[PDB]
């Protein structure tokens, strides 16, 4: 009895960690922005973070206003703030620069600032009531969400080999168990249906199974739900919905939630706002098709 | 994980109603499928998702599905439906897929005794160096049947091997046969071999025998 | 059309060594999933292996766990079964079948190859008479047959009188012996009164051995 | 020299490293993908590998054959092999020839062991003739091309060892040569692609990387089109946008491709799209195209 | 409709620091940039500093770089100019301006605010006179010296001579005092009957001056 | 380092006239090159942009080129809100810095006119207040272009002078300028005449106003 929405998690009052994630180009970035939003306005009592662990970070250009290593609201919003890490002024603020500057460009710097986020949030906790991760393609995702399995194999054998440690090490302990707690962290899977995101998604849905994160909701986004005389939309849309009915059978456990292709382009806080009430209540393409049109340009 | 299938075997006729279940050991959500053999040949895929109907299949084959357990249904029986069953698990969460323990579907008929015949080992054999006794019960319904050797008066056990034929194509009887194998030397120590058979179409067992070397 | 062609299937000795082949055609083996099934004589399916090349993924059963390695060669478009320190418990015919990536099913099967694990040599059959009493006619008619004992490998086929003679004829299904060769008898219910006058004859047909009986079989010479 | 195509590029007798990346989702792979195609059909005489260094692979999938740490022949090909690093595979394969599990599950190894795969090669040349990168999306991809300017400065105060100092620097110089290294930006013409791409192309610049090329992936071209509401409104919108990417970049070369109707994935369809980097994409001549898939 | 709002510019001494606001409407500073160019007096245009807020990038000319610095406040859609260790040579009417990603062209402008740098104090004109020579048309006028700030007013007989009237343009001068001539001229038979009163009123002083101008009393 | 070179600083022009100004760079910037109007006191306004495109609401006699280095704005039929000072801008893509040309000032043609000068001695009112300052006035000419030199007791002099000019009279667009000679009164006592040369086209020969000090 698994409902095509995510109200549930919308409406959650135990999730602290929420991980957005799949293929690139799917609406990562998009998704967890109206995820972040429906919580926001679901639980005004509660505050809500959204970090983005991409690199490449694409927040401030969704609402239109610049983020930084420091939180700050979202303009419109009292309970929704923004961060982007910034691997270069995050080190230089540690520090106090040439040298900073060069253990700022080593690979895998970022997803270490971000589990470092992470862990000085929960620090706080013994702030946010709840944070969604707006996070890079698979690769890199998969990696962080090792990082406190990886971390606390890696910390004894360091002990050894070698006290501030030892606090260090029951904290990444207390992360890697809400990470595998279905109730305080959920990851929601972001895709499009197409032939080449099936397999990534399916890769991807597995190997976090493995990592013992909960998953059981899964975007399907940019659909056209074309069904009248268009040979491109028609000929994409067979094919859309040909995987979406293979989509529908192997996971019927999940949260399959399957959103539109808008035809304006979805940014600042009103578009995202007026996307994001999909993910609450299942989009009907012969009601609500006009909201695709309804986009402020 | 295990699937449990039921029954193991079944009789029924053209037309009937035939209703085969397997339960899981776990919750496998709809993550069951069904499938038809006939001997000699590669299965058939039936059922899929415990309730989906796989493309070419004929529509009196039937699949549900009720927590952990599910039901294969035949509406109306055919001819050609007379095989053996399989249920099969795939569950998301396991890479490991389980199969039941098959349902073989028979033909019904009324009882028939099986006539019985014994065989004394030629001579030729007996030259080469070992024994072998053999009886038949022919043309009987059902299958179900008890065979015992008895040498002497002595009962054997683990030094016979039974043989059963598929059910006949003109009137759904089997055959069995059951060989009693001896080395020369113990065959040649005793006089009295018996093949006690018993039947449900017979009113108490039957005992066809023959001595050593009595033509 | 969609089919699969398994191959490999032949006689190995216990401990040894086989390599089993499925060839797909009709269909990119790289977007699907392939799976082994066998089934031993006499009894019920066994999956034992499956392969999804496009995650890399691989499950065996844990009879064959660290004995079997199921594979793939994507540009051949063929999977392939490897199997090491077989035992007897391995004989059985093994089919592919295949499976997709939404749907764990097994829609697509082969013919089947037979896998024979023993030691036994091969070698012919003696036919021994199963002799019709003379006066018994144990219920309804007479019976008689003959044994076809010790031979390797499967099959034989028995006809009898060339074939003139097929109604109330049944050939038992071979049975494997505790020496490693395969025995079955064949039988036949004829009149009492054509006991004497009629000949019967079963016709005996070792192929793998090449040789070929024919055994009259008559009543018991008082 | 700003032609609208990669034909001078495809006919390239001199780069010996191709990179080929971009915001996710906008055409890395099937542009990487198609670009090897194109070159290994123009240069016969020559050998191409195609390596993917994004952790979740794609090649495989785009071509439709399995792909690993050592490099294959695409099927179908002469001269075009691709490769996908697999980060666990290849640590337990540098122990068994001499921790490693940890070691392969730690950010950045998957830029370190495709660095690694470089720096090989390179001490074979001193083979393949060129090689192209199917590379992570932006932010990653800077960090991997970082590197060679990281591990130099990280390398030289920490002082066999000068032997991988020379080799970093061989690949450091090799990488800021025009006429060797250049990279290859793949885009959509939407918003959000507009401010990524715009900053990854001035952060390359800073790193002395050569790129002048510029792949306008997945347009619609509605106008043109059979004739649609929402195909027209976005056509409307990337046409917007394309204009002004014609006017910022007129030093590059943008080549422009369709949205196609069918799916591009196996040797032939990938062939089919290819094409059309090598002579440009005319939507009033080469509109059946599309559908030809 | 786009339009932009310069703000605080003043006067402030050599070596101080001053802040400029340029506030931004109609459009949403985020996704464009925006460039404070100024101009000196008699000058042309010299751009100074940009910023790119979606590509977190700043941009100074090396005249005033690491003394200037620009920045920008997206949620009061405001940029900014601080100003440090300013010069004379700094003095220039500042304008903001717009600002394209894909164009690095000025479109919108602001009206401009100007900033002064010196260490001169407020200070009235002395005003002497140009006396016409006493041997056509004559020429005759009011020289005004030393006075700050900018401006002064100059007119000739309370408002009712403005033909044939030339008021320069103020001279900066070394000292940093301005200094401008207005002169006008008359027929020479109205030389000895008619008077003529040039007046001043600087304002910033409010220091008013009427200076009569006769020839000289040999 | 990368220089745009504006030419020339002045030119003059009549209504219905076709203008032509150009502007050089002195490395290659592709096509990044925009050209502005300004008014005096007034904010500089976009007229072309890409070199040759032409900004929106801006009039079609409005035009741009280019040729190399080399970029030129033209205006087909100049109208008189035309008449004022052109910039010309580049922003190639290699670089972050935006630079300007020196300007081109566009005024109107007219007849040639000569200046009528006067000098005008220190006040007794000035000299007392320990200053003098000498005035030499060029008065309604055409062209712009004239030379004034101050001759003390036939010695030239240099940094002691500063000019100032009109802008074009809305009446007959002539010019006039005045030359400022400061000295300190006691440099001004040593020297006895001051002499004012005006140097100027519309004149056969240079003009000389000069004065004794202390002549009435
Ligand atoms: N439902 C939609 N309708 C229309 N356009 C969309 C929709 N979802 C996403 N887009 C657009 O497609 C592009 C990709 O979306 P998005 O940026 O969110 O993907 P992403 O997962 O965040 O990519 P990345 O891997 O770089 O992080 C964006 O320009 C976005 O505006
Ligand atoms: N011109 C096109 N027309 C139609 N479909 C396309 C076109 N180009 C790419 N696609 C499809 O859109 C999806 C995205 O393309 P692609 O995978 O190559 O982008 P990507 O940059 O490599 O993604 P990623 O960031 O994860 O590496 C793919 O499924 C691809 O098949
Ligand atoms: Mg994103
Ligand atoms: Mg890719
Ligand atoms: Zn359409």
């Amino acid at each position: 009895t698994v409902e095509p929405n995510l109200h549930s998690l919308i409406t959650s009052t135990t999730h602290k960690w929420i991980f957005v994630g799949g293929k690139g180009g799917v609406g990562k970035t998009t998704s967890s922005c109206s995820i972040a939003i429906q919580m926001a306005l679901s639980q005004p009592n509660k505050q809500f973070l959204l970090i983005s662990t991409n690199p490449a970070h694409n927040l401030s250009d969704a609402f239109g206003e610049k983020f930084g290593k420091d939180a700050r609201k979202v303009t419109g919003m009292n309970n929704l703030s923004c961060m982007e890490i910034d691997p270069s002024a995050a080190l230089k603020d540690m520090n106090d620069g040439a040298l900073a500057d060069l253990t700022g460009s080593i690979p895998g710097i970022d997803e270490a600032l971000s589990f470092m986020e992470v862990m000085k949030h929960i620090k706080r906790q013994e702030t946010f009531d709840t944070v969604i991760f707006d996070t890079a393609p698979t690769g890199h995702t998969l990696r962080f969400l090792q990082l406190p399995n990886t971390l606390s194999k890696l910390l004894e054998k360091f002990g050894e080999i070698t006290g501030k440690l030892n606090e260090l090490k029951a904290n990444v302990e207390t992360i890697r168990q809400q990470f595998t707690d279905p109730d305080l962290t959920t990851f929601v899977c972001v895709c499009i249906s197409e032939f080449l995101s099936l397999y990534e998604t399916e890769r991807l849905i597995q190997e976090l199974i493995s990592y013992d994160m909960d998953v059981n909701s899964i975007i399907v986004n940019q659909l056209l739900f074309a069904e009248h005389n268009c040979k491109r939309c028609q000929a994409r849309w067979k094919m859309q919905k040909k995987y979406l009915d293979q989509i529908d059978e192997l996971y019927e456990d999940f949260h399959v939630v399957k959103m539109p292709l808008c035809a304006g382009e979805i940014r600042g806080l009103n578009n995202l706002t007026k996307f994001s009430q999909f993910l609450n209540k299942e989009y009907n393409p012969i009601t609500d098709g006009k909201v695709i049109y309804e986009l402020e340009d | 994980i295990q699937m449990t299938q039921s029954p193991s075997s079944l009789s029924a006729s053209v037309g009937d109603r035939v209703t085969i279940t397997c339960r899981a050991s776990q919750s496998v959500s709809s993550a069951v499928a069904w499938y038809q053999q006939k001997p000699g040949k590669a299965p058939k895929l039936l059922i899929y998702s415990a309730s989906s109907l796989y493309s070419g299949v004929p529509s009196r084959f039937s699949g549900s599905r009720s927590g952990t357990d599910f039901t294969l249904t035949i509406s109306s029986l055919q001819p050609e439906d007379f095989a053996t069953y399989y249920c099969q698990q795939y569950p998301y969460y396991s890479s490991l897929i389980t199969f039941g323990q098959g349902t073989k579907v028979e033909i019904k008929r009324t009882v028939a005794a099986p006539s019985v015949f014994i065989f004394p080992p030629s001579d030729s054999q007996l030259k080469s160096g070992t024994a072998s006794v053999v009886c038949l019960l022919n043309n009987f319904y059902p299958r179900e049947a008890k065979v015992q050797w008895k040498v002497d008066n002595a009962l054997q056990s683990g030094n016979s091997q039974e043989s059963v034929t598929e059910q006949d194509s003109k009137d759904s009887t089997y055959s069995l046969s059951s060989t009693l194998t001896l080395s020369k030397a113990d065959y040649e120590k005793h006089k009295v071999y018996a093949c006690e058979v018993t039947h449900q179409g017979l009113s108490s067992p039957v005992t066809k025998s023959f001595n050593r070397g009595e033509c | 059309e969609v089919q699969l062609v398994e191959s490999g299937g032949g006689l190995v000795q216990p401990g040894g060594s086989l390599r089993l082949s499925c060839a797909a055609s009709g269909f990119n083996l790289y977007y699907y999933s392939i799976h082994w099934v066998r089934q031993a004589p006499g009894k019920g399916l066994e999956w034992v292996a499956s392969i999804s090349p496009y995650s890399s993924s691989t499950s065996y059963a844990d009879s064959v766990k660290g004995r079997f390695t199921i594979s793939a060669d994507t540009s051949k478009n063929t999977a392939y079964l490897q199997m090491n320190s077989l035992r007897a418990e391995d004989t059985a015919v093994y089919y592919c079948a295949r499976g997709r990536w939404y749907r764990r099913a097994l829609d697509y099967w082969g013919q089947g190859t037979l896998v024979t694990v023993s030691s036994a040599s091969t070698k012919g059959p003696s036919v021994f008479p199963l002799a019709p009493s003379s006066k018994s006619t144990s219920g309804g008619t007479a019976a008689l047959g003959c044994l076809v004992k010790d031979y390797f490998p499967e099959p034989v086929t028995v006809s009898w009188n060339s074939g003139a003679l097929t109604s109330g004829v049944h050939t038992f299904p071979a049975v494997l012996q505790s020496s490693g060769l395969y025995s079955l008898s064949s039988v036949v219910t004829v009149p009492s009164s054509s006991l004497g006058t009629q000949t019967y004859i079963c016709n005996v047909n070792h192929k793998p051995s090449n040789t070929k009986v024919d055994k009259k079989v008559e009543p018991k010479s008082c």
